[PDB]
């Protein structure tokens, strides 16, 4: 038989807000990898930072993410964390 | 259940337990990515594997491996291609051993100001452990490196989630690759590697940041080209200058792949806030560096206007944690405890911490302020 490795539960959560992105983000941001990634960016960096983040995934990484989406999640984030 | 929080904003982490791991700072659970306890760091010289971190790109690591059907595959611009066993690798080449420090790109981004994305470390993202193996010298001769050649790439079984992400591929120059010390390691502290670090064999690229040191490694290419991957093109890439560094805020106008590491040190016995009996305190801690040996340690209790020299433990090898102690006079009341290390080649920490966009490079003389009384 082969060797395998048991992962433990992932639990990491988006916080949770009225805006559209939040949705959006739990649609779109958690395919490639867990959201701790998310929740353990500096605090309070704002607007910028996040328009950044946003479309690094989508250029570089290739996330299929539209642009009212990309906008609604960047908003979201840069309001949320 | 149990969370810790690290002394920077939005600090707060979980701890975690892996399987064949004590519980350590998880800071992203897909792909698993785990930190140290700085209290590790004064248990002793060589990190233990049930303690040793976790870093990973990519959320496609492998989960199930048959060590017996593992090939190593060694292509490109040889003479001879092959395709080595575990079994092969043990066997039909000399082993080697090297106690090295592993050590983050980003280990204490977390302490960069003003902050930047990425992966938020605090110290605990470094690690000295014994790595046992097959040069690579040794599996290039082998294969026979063809005049041409100009890099080596390295790729793991590791992949991407989504096929259009580029896959975690890295490259060295031909002559640092066939140096002796670039080392195919099978073992660590004298058992097989942990699985999130890299089984059943990665590289271990001594006195390089942790980039290098391919996990699960199971394909080399020698190429007569420079590679062009996103991963050496345009990731882990730092200003082309000699601090490595911009003003903050600002992006660098040239840049280089990360290489070397620069000089470090911490104290390991004392931590933020420590209550010490004044007099006689001793002190002990760690330094390291690229490769070419620490020459001494100072430590200060004046946050800085005076030094002592510590006594240097003796040492494992040149890419090991260097061990030191140091006994300081301190009269009752508050001090800023510091440590600076120099090296062979005459390379020292700066007293202000640089910047860079990518929070790469970190090694500023760390102060921690104790209480004595
Ligand atoms: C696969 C196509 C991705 C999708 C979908 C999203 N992101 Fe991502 N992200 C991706 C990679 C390959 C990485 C590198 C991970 C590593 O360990 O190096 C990341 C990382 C992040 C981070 C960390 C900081 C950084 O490296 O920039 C953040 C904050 C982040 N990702 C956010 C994020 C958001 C907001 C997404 C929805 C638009 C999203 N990711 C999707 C790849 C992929
Ligand atoms: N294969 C692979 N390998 C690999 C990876 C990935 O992702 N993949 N990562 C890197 C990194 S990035 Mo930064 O620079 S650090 C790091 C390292 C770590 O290791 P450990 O985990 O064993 O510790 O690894 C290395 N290797």
């Amino acid at each position: 038989a082969p060797l395998t490795y048991e992962l433990p539960d992932e639990t990491a959560q988006l916080k949770p807000a009225p805006q559209p992105g939040f949705e959006a983000a739990q649609n779109n941001c958690a395919a490639c990898h867990s959201v701790d990634y998310i929740n353990t960016q500096p605090p309070g960096k704002g607007q910028a930072f996040w328009d950044a983040e946003v479309q690094k995934m989508i250029k570089v990484y290739h996330a299929p993410v539209d642009e009212a989406d990309a906008k609604a999640i960047a908003d979201y984030l840069a309001k949320t964390y | 259940a149990d969370t810790v929080t690290l002394p920077f904003a939005n600090g707060e982490r979980p701890l975690v337990m892996y399987p064949g791991k004590r519980p350590l700072i998880g800071l992203t659970a897909r792909p698993p990515q785990l930190e140290t306890p700085f209290s590790v760091f004064d248990e002793g010289l060589i990190t233990p594997n049930d303690a040793f971190f976790v870093r990973y790109a990519l959320a496609g690591i492998p989960l199930e491996i048959d060590p017996d059907a593992f090939r190593l595959e060694i292509k490109g611009k040889v003479g001879t291609p092959l395709s080595l066993s575990l079994q092969d690798l043990k066997n039909d080449f000399p082993a080697s051993e090297v106690v090295a420090v592993n050590q983050c790109s980003g280990n204490s981004r977390g302490f960069v100001e003003p902050r930047v994305g990425g992966g938020q470390l605090a110290n605990g993202a470094m690690g000295n452990a014994r790595w046992r193996g097959v040069p690579l010298k040794a599996v290039l001769e082998k294969a026979g490196v063809q005049a041409g050649a100009k890099q080596v790439t390295f790729g793991g079984l590791d992949g991407p989630v989504i096929p259009e992400t580029p896959d975690f591929v890295k490259a060295l120059s031909i002559d640092h690759a066939t140096d002796g010390e670039v080392m195919l390691a099978y073992s660590m502290n004298g058992a097989d590697l942990p699985w999130l670090n890299g089984y059943p064999l990665r590289l271990v690229v001594p006195g390089y940041y942790g980039t290098y040191w391919v996990k699960h490694l199971n394909e080399i290419t020698v190429i007569d080209k420079e590679f062009d991957g996103f991963w050496m093109k345009t990731a882990y890439r730092i200003p082309d200058n000699a601090c490595a560094c911009t003003e903050p805020g600002k992006a660098p106008t040239a840049t280089i792949p990360i290489n070397r590491f620069d000089v470090r040190s911490f104290i390991t016995n004392v931590e933020n806030g420590a209550s010490v009996k004044a007099g006689e305190v001793p002190l002990r801690g760690i330094a390291f560096d690229g490769g070419y040996g620490i020459t001494q340690v100072s430590v200060s209790a004046d946050a800085g206007k005076s030094w002592t020299n510590a006594t240097l433990d003796p040492g494992l090898g040149k890419y090991s944690f260097r061990g030191w102690k140091a006994v300081l006079p301190l009269t009752k009341g508050d001090h800023v405890l510091m440590c600076r290390a120099t090296n062979a080649r005459g390379e020292t920490q700066p007293m202000q911490a640089t910047w860079n966009p990518a929070g790469y490079m970190r090694n500023v003389v760390e102060a921690t302020r104790v209480i004595a009384a």
